[PDB]
């Protein structure tokens, strides 16, 4: 019907550029981008499952961006989030929603 | 004054910190009551060991423990116990 | 008072409770001694036998520094060092007590105004702390890459329990994180407090339902007697309701750290308000200035608190004492101390006062990621709010200056958003 | 603001609490206009969709009245009425946030101070009162026709609970009453609270016995927590301390409230002080005066109250507030409005800060038997402190005027009073 | 002293206990009465008036047999007896302090150990032994056909709950049967106990839900009180847990023996770990050797236990031990006593330190399948690890030699096993 | 490993927590990369992806230290410093895990001994330490000026309750002060507990009817379980109890500290046993120092400690290290660092072992006034030992060396006292 | 009858002398004296009464001494006890009695 998410959930489905663009920003930041899916959404259940790694090494937004390709075409019936964590600060700055089915 | 209390107040004054000083006798120092010695008021390091040694000079046979000071910041970034009694 | 009080050269210990005084004392008066006397009222009080079978010296307010308030006459600020065991562990009361409790009185000052405190890292330990703080209520929450936004249901009273359900529900499923009591709101005739508490729950469990995201109500539990809020609070913990009120101000201190106890035994998080808040602070010449409350506060625990909606300087100030954990000392920002924390969790600020949603890119870029935001009334208008904090954060994760553009892209939000646009246009 | 708020020709009903202000607007801004936003931000604040689903007038703080300041300029009285329905029982808490929880910090007043409130019958009698009230409590010490002497122990800190006792001994024994415990006594490392309750109660029990006479000491049992709070009181009652002592400011109102209804369940007298007063009375213009203070905790509950060494006129006013069961309004002793507690007892005022005892026959011309007094110091000084009570008494009860006859009646008390004799010499 | 506690020509009754000291003697002083002194020092340390009021040699400490260890000098095998009257019942503690309180301390032994104890069954009986037990256990959690799988989760510290609890439920879906702590995290100022067993709780249900297994990690529930420890533990069930980790070492013996029986009492699961071990069995000369710690931890009672990576002889010895109902002595294996339980039930061996899943088919030939393998790790290298368990397993049941076919059965798996594969190429 | 670990740049901070270390690393071994990885075992161990979601270096203990040992050959001390954050507050327990928890067990090195630890005061601060202290422990005895004498019960077992309580109150009657139950005697088969405890409350009464001196017994409360200590526990105070005693070692950190805290609400004095120490510190080349040891137990807290009947020197190191406030690092007393406690009160010293009460007067001068001497047991007895006290004590006071004239002290004493002269003719 | 007390008590009652030298090391010590009598003694009760002051500015026994003898004098049929207090150390270091009734 309605249903939301945590953040950029309300604005209209990020097209690749402003992903791109908020990838970017963790990058100077040092937010090390990490993907992640769940098959359903419902808010009691913290937890979803990663995309088989945080990309650490990532120098670019299109590694990650085409990673995120990769996880569609598996699980283009479930949703996908991204989140980044300041390690230095302990703290996740970041979680959003960038695809659902 | 020994040779390593000179190189640390050197490296203490040039880096910019100021200088203090505070003194204690034996049952003071074990209740970790520390008291104010009188102004080094002095940037050159001459005048400083100088009157460093005044000071020690002047509470002979007490524990005596040297600072520094960021004077910015007011507050401490350097711990030391230069004497003791014996 | 000068020869044993005022000390110049004393340099405070990592230990040591620093205090930050700006006083100004009566003519007559000078400025040493002013200070000396103050720092014996606070800690001593001024040849009983009963003194040499003590140390006296040992806990001496030790006054070392004092020195003229730039830009304006007849103020002074007097540093005073006071012992880690003049202070009573666990106990903000009894700092309170031993501070701001009686050198207020002291007739010679004209006026007196403590700024600051050093924390020293062992007595801040001691406490308790906040309960959740910043980055575990984020994750209890879900909520991450934005400020939590909230609303403040109206009207202050009268409504019955039943239409105050009906009210959170369209606040929340609009889209706002936590829906807030009002301080005047506690069980009153109209509104019995246990109603009021099952109706809200029912509501935040509706709305949680149908938009699938955390919500809740910083449901007030602030009772006349600690029996009283336990009742509420236990009956509330039945409720699965992540969040509570107290009003540290009006309630106490004790009454605080005793709720917040329980609450991190008991996974519910915390919310504060701070009336009178001005009655202590307001006055540019007298008082403990805010700052050393919100420190207090964190302290004594809490994980939301509100600082207002924007002096910016020291309110970035205070800001930044009651969120990082290391921050330099800085006298235009309000700190006069350095302040570190051992990794204590920090709190969560809460700016509000009707804060006039087109103001809000100044307001993020302000408070940035890890604050709440409350609003001082219907569901589309906080669809347009949470609309308009996405995009905000959106063209500041860009790296668009929001100072600059923030109409700009409040604009560029509305063309797609009816209500934003509704809102934007009043 | 003017239109509304402002009812001059209104009538205040029994049933409504009043407040006074002393408020000077900012400039451009009428006195009037000032004194309906000072009415304004106390009970509504301030267009909403559950406005019209209340009835808003039924939820409405009135002022009634203003008028300038005698001998000041700009400075006016807004008299302000607000309704029954608007707070919770028995909560003083409650009262301070509807009233002065918002009111302090809006920017259209200068320095705006809290002068009076006129809590309505209905809504007094609601609570507890002082655990025992004055005839109770001067029945169980069983002392009559005298005030009563409290001495705060020194030097403040370092004396062990050993010495502490030991100090306490030697003011009791010597004639005096009472002991009290600072209000930053609390847990120091150098003095842990339960060691020293233990040595009190054996001191109190051995000056009893020595003497032939009911002694009782102010226990503090301010406590970081609730539970501390408790267990410490427990253990007081446990030794069968008559009397025990908060901290009620830094503490809040809550846990005092908690305590007196403990008290009331068990027999303790409660004495109080009134730490951090002077944060928020001692400004003359801005703040919150001490005799709302002091009527607030009256609902609470509380055996005694300090109210300063000492305007000597407005101490009276609410001295008198503090004891007699009804008052009426007296403006030259800042005495507001007509006060009715229906049956709830009073409370000790007490004395501090010097004394004097060559000061005595004043205090007692001033106050009387129903109060307390306390000196800042030995068995032989308390013996003479004791001494001159008694000849002040005495002389007081002859007719003879004290204010005049002080140093004569000191003097003939001395002459058969070697103890006496030593006080007057000094 | 020998001629009172050397007794060659002894039996022991089966009613008394028998502890095993290997020792060093000082130059001069005789094996024999080096042993008699080791005796007399535990048993009665030494006269006095006293003595002869009592039955001396009912509680004696009785040398019955001394020998040289073969191929060394200067050391002896003692065997000692002791009546089950002079110790406490179901006081594993009381056992400690008799045998081990000082003898440690006495001189003339240059270098002393505990090898081993035989408790009799009538002291047996007295203590609650395991909670469940080996089968009771391997029936609640319903894993049967193989050895468990455990994955402590790195790194030790730093990790928040929340991203602690996502590395938890991501090991625990890969096929793993349980988690752990590090035993060093409880409450760190990064992470804070609750919230991490209400995460930790999340996980396991969401794993439960997809995988179709039981789950479970190893929630450290030591705390510094048992007032805390009771507290978490209690939690912990509330949320519907299989299993605790708790540490015996150091937290106690006591708060374990109670711990044990709570959660005997309470359905829960409970596992131990080791730490300081070391300290009391790493040299060859002097400690108590850690398969004494090990009886006396099954006596006192828990489920599973740490038992290295893996002397080979002395690892089945002291597992088989703590295994089985009957076991036999055996010098070789350092069984220095047969011993029986009466059924009292078994204990889970664990063995942990990165055990390279290349050896892990050696690991299942040494231990047999009542065991557990714990791991020091993501989804895909968990999935390997179990799918290896399987296969090796497996492979065991076909009659196919463990040992000499250990890399053919490995990668013959991995042939159909990506994430095996992968794992063998490293 | 040494570049990621050891540092000789860094400083050492006031928060920051340090662990001396004798090691002699395994041939083949550098000293250095040696100190790298016991830095590497007791922090961190020693890749995963979770490893890169936190700050290593924010959790990274440091050696900043190491040098050869006088004297010794292939001999080290690794000095390294620990940050704020690793561990829990006030829980012994979870410091010992993180120092001890596998450091200990490691390969390279083939011997480790932990010689000292340096607490941040930050830590120091959070625990509840001894219930009282040295100073209100003499304040709850009365005794000041001297040190404590008391006696075991001999023989340890075998003794029933009527007798044990016979002997009991003859060796209090005779003098002593305090009674101590053989270490080994909690509730044993001929000794229940309860009828123990009674028989000594009604033996120690009626001993300080006629003697005129407070008394106290030793009662060891070290239980089988958590609820039975604690019963136990209440029904010593029942009885008015002064003061008990329990296990660090044996029944370990949380039950001791558990009852600490216990007695502490319960004003009862805490006696401390040190057994089981021997397997852990009578190694000069492995294990751990019992000044560690010491100063965890009083964060932990308790009253009194065993130290031995007497190294000398390192004796009064870590003596002076448990009853005195701060102590300066010197290698000749074996204490490594300078240490502050922030006002946590002191534990008296206690030395056993067969005293030979002619060798008195070197214990008085070697300990002094603050510390207990306990001895291995008839009224006369006691009488003679109390007498040798008096005397020594006068005689140091008369500024007499009691080394030289320790003999003529005791005979001139024991010239008017037959009790004396007696002892002294065996 | 059997009655002893805290400090020395157990040695020959203490004589002038041997005050003299208890004092001495007392005031060398820096503790400032006390001394303090009583009816009665007993455990139990902690607090006994002071000779109307601590001694402070103390240089010789004698004056000590002087004051037990007068507090004799006027006391005769009570306990007198000498006190000395370490401040630094917070700590009663002497506590012996000096009459007996």
């Amino acid at each position: 019907k309605e249903r939301r998410f945590e953040t950029f959930s309300y604005l209209p489905p990020l097209s690749d550029r402003q992903i791109a663009a908020q990838i970017e920003y963790m990058i100077e930041q040092g937010f090390h981008p990490l993907i992640e899916f769940n098959e359903h959404s419902n808010p009691e259940e913290f937890y979803w499952t990663m995309w088989k790694l945080p990309l650490f090494d990532c120098k670019s937004p299109q590694q990650v961006l085409d990673e995120v390709r990769e996880c569609r075409s598996e699980y283009g019936d479930c949703y996908i989030r991204v989140a980044g964590f300041d390690n230095i600060k302990q703290c996740q700055t970041v979680s959003f929603i960038v695809h659902r089915p | 004054l020994s040779s390593e209390v000179i190189t640390q107040v050197r490296s203490l004054l040039n880096q910019g910190y100021r200088i203090g000083t505070e003194h204690a006798d034996k049952r003071r120092f074990r209740t970790s009551s520390w008291q104010p010695c009188a102004p080094i008021q002095s940037t050159n390091e001459r005048q400083v060991l100088s009157e460093l040694e005044n000071c020690l000079s002047e509470h002979e046979g007490e524990y005596v423990r040297l600072l520094g000071i960021d004077t910015n910041t007011r507050s401490r970034v350097f711990e030391a116990l230069i004497q003791r009694p014996d | 008072y000068k020869l044993t009080y005022y000390t110049p050269d004393y340099t405070p210990k990592d230990t040591d409770l620093l205090a930050a005084f700006r006083f100004s004392p009566q003519p007559g008066v000078p400025a040493d001694e002013a200070g000396a006397a103050i720092a014996a009222e606070s800690s001593t009080g001024t040849t009983v036998w009963t003194d040499l079978l003590t140390d006296m010296d040992r806990y001496k307010g030790k006054c070392y520094h004092i020195e003229p308030v730039q830009g304006e006459e007849n103020s002074y600020f007097a540093f005073i060092a006071y012992p880690l065991d003049l202070f009573e562990e666990g106990s903000v009361t009894n700092i309170l007590t031993s501070i701001v409790g009686n050198v207020f009185g002291f007739k010679a000052i004209r006026s007196l105004r403590l700024e600051d405190i050093r924390f020293p890292v062992a007595l801040v330990k001691t406490f308790q702390g906040p309960p959740h703080g910043i980055q575990v209520e984020r994750d209890l929450l879900n909520k991450y890459g934005r400020p939590m936004l909230g609303c403040t249901i109206k009207p202050k009273l009268g409504l019955s329990a039943k239409n105050y359900g009906r009210a959170v529900y369209e606040c929340l499923r609009g889209g706002l994180d936590f829906t807030k009591d009002d301080e005047n709101i506690n069980s009153q005739p109209f509104q019995r407090w246990r109603d009021r508490f099952l109706f809200v729950a029912d509501a935040i469990h509706k709305s949680q339902a149908e938009t699938g995201e955390i919500k809740g109500h910083y449901l007030n539990v602030t009772a006349p007697t600690c029996e009283e809020m336990m009742k509420r609070a236990e009956f509330a913990k039945e409720l699965g309701m992540p969040i509570i009120m107290h009003d540290f101000l009006t309630a106490g201190f004790t009454a605080n750290t005793t709720l917040a106890k329980w609450c991190r035994d008991n996974g519910v998080l915390l919310h504060i308000h701070r009336a009178m808040h001005a009655v202590i602070d307001r006055q540019r010449n007298h008082g403990i200035h805010f700052r050393v409350l919100a420190k207090c506060l964190r302290l004594s625990g809490g994980d939301h608190l509100h600082s207002g909606t924007v002096d910016k300087a020291s309110t970035l100030g205070f800001v930044d004492l009651m969120r990082e954990d290391h921050i330099e000392a800085d006298r235009s920002r309000g700190v006069f101390f350095t302040q570190d924390w051992a990794s204590m969790p920090g709190v969560l600020p809460v700016a509000s006062g009707g804060i006039h949603v087109w103001h809000m890119p100044a307001l993020v870029e302000i408070f940035g990621d890890d604050s709440v935001l409350q609003f001082g009334g219907n569901a589309p208008g906080a669809t347009a709010n949470r609309v308009a904090l996405e995009a905000c954060v959106q063209a500041r994760n860009e790296g668009r200056d929001l100072y600059r553009e923030g109409g700009d892209i409040l604009r560029e939000a509305g063309k797609w958003s009816p209500e934003l646009a509704a809102a934007l246009d009043l």
